[PDB]
């Protein structure tokens, strides 16, 4: 899961990953709302390692546990995915995830971030730094 | 003498009698399959009993009372000619070798019985293991040209001297370096050239770039024994399963036994050097076994190690000392797979490096093992880890245990499914 | 030579003093010192006699290694063929009637004997073969087990099911505390598991307990019966030595059969893979057993400890699982290891919540079916633990444990449970 | 046979060349190669002679293994009974008169001898017993120590207190760098600890240092005295070998006493449990010792390394013992590549039982000394060591060690590196 794909993992209730997967946020522009959310998953050191210095995290290393709930061999993954889908049905699950998200990330928190994000990201989109690098892909 | 040679010959006579008159392996009835199976068992049981008391006498005949060093191939062929019915001749192995594993009679098991009994003998055992540590004729042949060019290209291994480093590159681009009898010949020869070349100080083992569409442009260390050849009957008990353990793998641990043609030979009859391994892709099976004998192991972040119905060579001997009894049973008995980035990879791996940082990390490792002190220390280390008695006792039982597994019905089924 | 005469003189002095002196606990310090000095002179000569005469002694008892005698038969036969070398069945019966505090320690003489036998490269391996042979009780009960797939004994319930030898240790009143009978049942069950061709894997687990503190809960083992040990009911030979040379060694190496089946030329012993499931805790000898299985499972709330006598062969095996530092922590300093802490993986393969344990156990029993597993576990065990290694240890164990069984500090602490 | 004559002729050739040739540093390349070839031809015959005659030689020196001779006594007696087999006391005195660079390496001949002796299943175990017997020095000092509870030696201060033999390595000026005297003081102290009936546990710790960079701070050990090694003052026999077969092995197996007390039939040796406390760091031979204790404590800031090997020589028996503590990978990292291990990193839990802050260290040491009193501990540690490290295992290793280390002691690269400290 790279870039915007990795960003999505910061918002789910359960994350599973195959033993041979990796996660990265590789530069140029801002990685969506990862700057808002990664710190709460991984702390201030690791999130700068991932975002500012492009550190890559492998599913099987200990700190992958900061982003991923289960790491499973490819053969054993499909069945484990099914088992995880049975464990979240309650109305209690809805009430508890509603309170969890509320505490993790407040309306003000998200709004304040996205406000600055709208301009900061727009500027990054037209910086000489990004335009050249992305134009060397391949 | 004590009657056992007569009983053996009488038991071998019945087996050849039954094989001559009975139908083919695939056309036999249950009664016929039980008659021949019983004939085999009675004969092999006497091969064990004969050799339990007469092993040293047999070996002394073949080796002139342990004064001539015979390699494995030469030994089992000489025993066949000196002791008919004790081990297959050659004309018999050729018939066996034409058949698929399913249809074989299992004559190699008789070789397992022979090699087990020899290796158990405190006099013959150490003599045979020295024989297998001496330089191969192929390497002695190729040494002057290698000293001059610093390059030898073989079918399964490309060897290159550069900066005092023997660079062995396993280059079976089409099969992820799947092992066969030829690969063992190239590996043993390549190791010999590295050890005897005075301009070589450290060795390096690494898998080359692959051509198969699924791994094109990517290095792969090893995918283990060639399962296709095993199913087709092309994997030799002596010339592959045993040869690699007593030859090049053991020369990595102890070195090559030279004559007495240089100063020092009184204290170091063997020339040994340190070895570095770098795992790209994955190390499966026999490739993973090799890692248990190196002085430094490096592997890329995305690689994995596994040992997947036969014995994984000397991994049963060595893995527990790296990983303890629990994990070594987990890996061997239950096929656990270990990833380069997980904590317990450090039981097998010194360094794990991102692919973009791997080539340079390998280079730095080759500079750090140059001393004569390194040679003394790895020698004292290996001596402590794995004793001559220890290794010899294991390989003895292995020769028979692996021989039977090579012909187990569940093995023949599993390997034949591709 | 002269040593047998000097020995007979020293034993005569001991039996003379024991006849004339008062009972243990009514002796004076002067009297206690006289008898202790006589014991010391006698046992020192038992050592000196056997250092040179062990092989001749064993050869007389075994027809130059022509007859496989188990331990009990060996020490008894030794007593009648060599009076004063080891205690008689009578002398042992008097000892057994006493509490450990008051015993003379005649068993130490058996410790001396078994040490010298096991030290012999000729007699040692022969006795270890004898103890690997199937027990007569199992040969007796095998047909009925083949036909009923069930045998209920005092301390162990055995059931064949789905090709699995299910051993369930079911002393519900005492947390599976071990005694001589448990060893008789454990060895018998292991034999049946190995000789039954309808059995492919074994399983050892503790049964549901009835004691009020654990009612409805399974518990693996709480170690040796300390009450019996204090009361004098723990036999050096028939418990401490029998279990190490019998069922525990058969878990590693299998049963040594007669040459009465094909294969015997390459496989004289029938061995199978073994799975252990630890509920509650594994203490003492129960924790010791875990060092010998091919798969070990434990519930999240369990712990392992070795708590003053030698913990069987734990001193032999723990170092290979955990290294020299942790093994001294566990053995010398009584460290207790919990299933959920990292270093439990040195002893345990899976740690599972109790609600998921039953199914997790079942899955493991399907994963050890191959003949490949049988070939692999044999080569693994051979590399882990050599014949010389085991024999060298158990020889010394025979004396060291014999002495620890009768030390003043041991007798004191065992009487305070 | 003929091998003794061939040896005596080869040694004669060497003595001739040494007499007629210029000194070491004034020799030509042709002269350097001629003498080297003579040494090799002679030493090769010392190996071949002893391969068949080791048992007979040892039998003459020890009266068929009924007299226990220590190393120094053995290698001298061998010199006089078998001229040319091993150097004389006079030849050795000249050797130590030179710096290591200029030596002929006659000690290599002692390595050849001791290897062959230890390889013998009969002579080997006998020599290892001799070295486990009490030293005369300790037997000498045992009465006053029993009375006083105190012995001050040059390199070690010994004190009995609360049933604890407190050994304090007290080379305040050099971070407890080891030399031949230190080995003598260590073995003497260890002997006294074992024979003293008032001692129940042992304790080894480094004393307060006076050197300006470490004034007021304890330091465990900084390894072999590299200065002395360069100057030629480190003996193969009296240091590198004496320490392994003497006091370090006595920590494992105890002192072999006479048949002079009850129990001597089940317990021929007196052994006790030992505790080590590492302040500052444990380097080289100091770190080697840790592989042999029953409890090891260290302050949070200390580190462990074995920087022999890459540098010059084999790190004692660490090659024998480290793998069982840390496995083949980590043990090669430490030995082959000079990896350093810090007390607070996870893997210090391969060598060390407790790592505690400097302000809490003394109290932890005291508490640990209270936990190893039993006769049960003694039987248990005895069964453990028996399993961890067999008599054959140790003997096989030290035999090869005797020759391998001797050659490293005179290696071209070692002499260079040791002279730069
Ligand atoms: C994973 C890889 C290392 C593997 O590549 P290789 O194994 O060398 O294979 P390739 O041949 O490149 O892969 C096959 C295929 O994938 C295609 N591919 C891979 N990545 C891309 C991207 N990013 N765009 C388009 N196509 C792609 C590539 O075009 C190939 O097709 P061909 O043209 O037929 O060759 C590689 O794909 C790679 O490095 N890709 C670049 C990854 C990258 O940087 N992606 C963008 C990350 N940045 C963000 O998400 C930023 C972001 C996202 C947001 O949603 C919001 C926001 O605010 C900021
Ligand atoms: C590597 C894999 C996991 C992934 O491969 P995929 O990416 O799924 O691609 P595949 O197409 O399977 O493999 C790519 C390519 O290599 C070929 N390949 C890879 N490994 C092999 C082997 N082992 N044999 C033959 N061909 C092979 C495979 O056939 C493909 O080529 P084509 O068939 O010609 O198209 C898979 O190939 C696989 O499962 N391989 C088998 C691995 C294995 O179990 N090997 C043997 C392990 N056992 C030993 O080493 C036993 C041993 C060896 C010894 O030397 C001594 C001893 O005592 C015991
Ligand atoms: C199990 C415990 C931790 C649980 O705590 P509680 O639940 O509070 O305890 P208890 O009430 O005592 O346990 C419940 C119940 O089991 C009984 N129980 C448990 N273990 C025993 C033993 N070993 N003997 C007798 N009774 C026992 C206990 O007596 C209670 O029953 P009541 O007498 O009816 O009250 C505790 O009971 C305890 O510490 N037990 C002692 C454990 C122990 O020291 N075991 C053995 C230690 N040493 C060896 O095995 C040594 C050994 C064994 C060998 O096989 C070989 C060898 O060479 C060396
Ligand atoms: C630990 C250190 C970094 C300390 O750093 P600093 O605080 O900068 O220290 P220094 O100021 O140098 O230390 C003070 C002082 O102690 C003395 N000192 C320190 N270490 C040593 C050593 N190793 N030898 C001798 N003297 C020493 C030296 O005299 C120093 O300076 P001066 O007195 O002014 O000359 C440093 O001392 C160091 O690196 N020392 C070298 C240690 C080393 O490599 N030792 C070799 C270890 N290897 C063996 O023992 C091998 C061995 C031993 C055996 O017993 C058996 C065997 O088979 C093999």
């Amino acid at each position: 899961a790279i870039g915007g794909g990795a960003q999505l993992l910061l918002v789910f209730d359960r994350v599973l990953a195959s033993s041979d997967a990796y996660f990265s946020l590789p530069a140029g522009i801002i990685p969506g709302a990862a700057n808002l959310r990664l710190g709460r998953f991984a702390g201030p050191r690791v999130s700068r390692q991932v975002i500012l210095e492009g550190r890559r995290i492998w599913a099987k290393e200990p700190e992958a546990r900061l982003l991923v709930d289960e790491v499973v061999e490819p053969d054993e993954l499909d069945a484990a995915i099914e088992r995880s889908l049975t464990r979240l049905d309650g109305d209690a699950v809805l009430a508890n995830r509603r309170m969890l998200n509320l505490a993790d990330e407040s309306p003000d928190g998200f709004r304040a971030y996205m406000a600055e994000f709208a301009l900061m990201q727009a500027l990054r989109l037209y910086g000489h730094d990004t335009i050249d690098k992305v134009g060397r892909f391949g | 003498t004590d009657g056992l040679w007569a009983a053996l010959t009488e038991a071998a006579a019945s087996v050849e009698k039954l094989l001559a008159t009975l139908p083919e392996h695939g056309a036999r009835s249950s009664a016929e399959r039980a008659e021949i199976a019983a004939a085999h068992d009675a004969a092999r049981a006497l091969r064990v009993r004969f050799l339990d008391t007469h092993a040293d006498a047999v070996y002394d005949r073949l080796t002139d009372h342990r004064r001539v060093h015979l390699r494995l191939a030469e030994l089992v062929e000489a025993a066949a000619t000196a002791f008919p019915g004790l081990v297959p001749t050659q004309q018999q192995l050729a018939v066996e070798r034409s058949l698929p594993q399913a249809a074989k009679e299992g004559h190699e098991i008789d070789q397992g019985i022979f090699l087990r009994a020899v290796l158990r003998s405190p006099l013959a055992g150490p003599h045979l293991l020295d024989a297998m540590l001496r330089p191969t004729p192929r390497a002695l042949e190729l040494l002057p040209e290698f000293v001059r060019t610093g390059e030898v290209e073989m079918e399964a291994v490309h060897l290159e001297r550069r900066d005092g480093v023997a660079r062995l590159t396993m280059c079976r681009d089409d099969r992820l370096n799947a092992e066969d009898g030829q690969q063992v010949d190239d590996m043993e020869t390549a190791v010999d050239l590295a050890l005897l070349d005075p301009g070589v100080r450290v060795g390096l083992l690494r898998g080359g770039v692959m051509s198969h569409p699924r791994y094109r442009g990517k290095r792969v260390f090893s995918a283990g024994i060639n399962l296709k050849y095993l199913s087709q009957g092309g994997i030799s008990l002596v010339d592959f399963l045993m040869r690699r353990e007593l030859g090049y793998i053991h020369k990595l641990v102890r070195g090559v036994l030279t004559n007495d043609d240089r100063p020092g030979w009184w204290h170091s009859p063997r020339i040994e050097k340190p070895w570095v391994a770098a795992v790209d892709g994955f190390a499966i099976g026999g490739g993973a076994q090799l890692l248990l004998v190196f002085d430094r192991v490096l592997a890329s972040s995305d690689a994995y190690f596994s040992l997947p119905g036969i014995i994984p060579g000397a991994a049963n001997l060595r893995l527990g000392r790296f990983a303890g009894p629990r994990v070594s049973r987990q890996v061997i008995l239950e096929g656990r797979r270990i990833w380069a980035k997980e904590p317990e990879a450090r039981l097998l791996v010194d360094e794990v490096v991102e692919p973009d940082e791997l080539d340079a990390a390998i280079e730095r490792s080759l500079t750090r093992l140059d001393g004569d002190a390194v040679l003394a220390n790895r020698r004292m280390l290996n001596l402590a880890d794995e004793s001559p008695d220890g290794f010899r006792a294991y390989m003895a039982e292995f020769a028979l245990m692996q021989a039977l597994r090579l012909y187990g019905h569940d093995t023949i089924d599993k390997v034949g499914r591709f």
